[PDB]
């Protein structure tokens, strides 16, 4: 029986940007210690995993789990409903074929209900993440982002070295 | 009050004090929700390091500030190519720390040298994530899938890329 509530809808609106463009669908499992998702894209090689603790949300309620996954191209058209710093809610019950997603913004200003029909993907979650990794590097995430974008130009693929 | 303490992974984790609360205290805190002891810890605020026996009024610090948080390992070079028809790109970065703004720092520690390649298709998806958090942490290994790792307040968003074989 979930309720979810982001204070800012930018927030989620950003999150499923990441999923957005690689991945076509994402199981969703809603815990009573927050939400977590998977994807796999389709050629297998990349893997979208995103965990969200009851501390990101404004207020978060879900005394017990239930599964969502639903189509990203479908649910993102629901979030340009956005406008960016309304408050987004999630909503669900105990079996689920619709989640509910519910802005409003700065008073009783304004109120628009979404509905998302869901879909039955099956749940093949992977635990992939090594205790030991070879080499460990963090940087500005735009700094980062302009060598990609960069080297993309020149070449299918770019290489990385460490030494 | 309450101030902002960013360390070198784009973290930006919250925190409240006093005044009256020394430079001992306010590491030990941090160390208190994040991980590391304050041993690790460097804090420097307007490129001055406090110091464990001040006092945060000493350093005029009021609230709604912005301190840096750096990493003290008790213990050289990423590079990034990519090399094609047309022609080819070298972007080499080193690890240091900035003073000014420290989260520009490039952190790195390397367990064995890596020399791996991964298609770029799946890099441009990847940075997206940079939308989300200022600070990049990345993963790399002969053995296993790449992470990279951008963090939320209260979680985080992960991609695992598996390296190509040729």
């Amino acid at each position: 029986m979930l309720e979810a509530k982001f204070e800012e809808a930018s927030l989620f609106k950003r999150i499923i940007d990441g999923f957005k463009d690689c991945v076509q669908l994402v199981n969703f499992q809603c815990k009573e210690d927050g939400i977590i998702a998977q994807a796999v894209d389709d050629s297998r090689v990349l893997l979208v995993s995103l965990e969200i603790g009851v501390e990101a949300f404004q207020e978060y309620r879900c005394d017990h789990p239930v599964t969502l996954g639903m189509d990203l191209t479908s649910l993102s058209k629901i979030l340009r409903c956005g406008n960016n710093t309304d408050t987004l809610t999630l909503i669900a019950d105990n079996t689920p074929d619709s989640i509910i997603l519910l802005f409003e913004d700065t008073k009783k200003d304004r109120i628009a209900e979404y509905s998302l029909k869901l879909m039955d993907i099956d749940a093949d979650f992977l635990k992939i993440e090594e205790l030991q990794y070879d080499s460990t590097l963090s940087l500005p995430s735009s700094e980062f982002s302009k060598i990609v974008r960069d080297l993309s130009q020149l070449s299918d693929s770019i290489n990385i070295m460490i030494t | 009050m309450q101030i902002f303490v960013k360390t070198l992974t784009g973290k930006t984790i919250t925190l409240e004090v006093e005044s009256s609360d020394t430079i001992d205290n306010v590491k030990s805190k941090i160390q208190d929700k994040e991980g590391i002891p304050p041993d690790q810890q460097r804090l420097i605020f307007a490129g001055k390091q406090l110091e464990d026996g001040r006092t945060l009024s000493d350093y005029n610090i009021q609230k709604e500030s912005t301190l840096h948080l750096v990493l003290r390992l008790r213990g050289e070079t990423i590079k990034f190519v990519a090399d094609g028809d047309i022609g080819s790109g070298s972007v080499i970065i080193k690890p240091f720390v900035d003073m000014e703004h420290p989260e520009t720092s490039i952190k790195l520690e390397m367990d064995q040298p890596v020399d791996l390649t991964f298609g770029a298709k799946y890099l441009l998806d990847i940075i997206k994530g940079s939308s989300l958090s200022d600070r990049v942490g990345i993963r790399l290994s002969s053995e296993a899938p790449a992470l990279f790792q951008f963090d939320l307040k209260s979680g985080f968003l992960q991609f695992f890329l598996a390296p190509k074989f040729n």
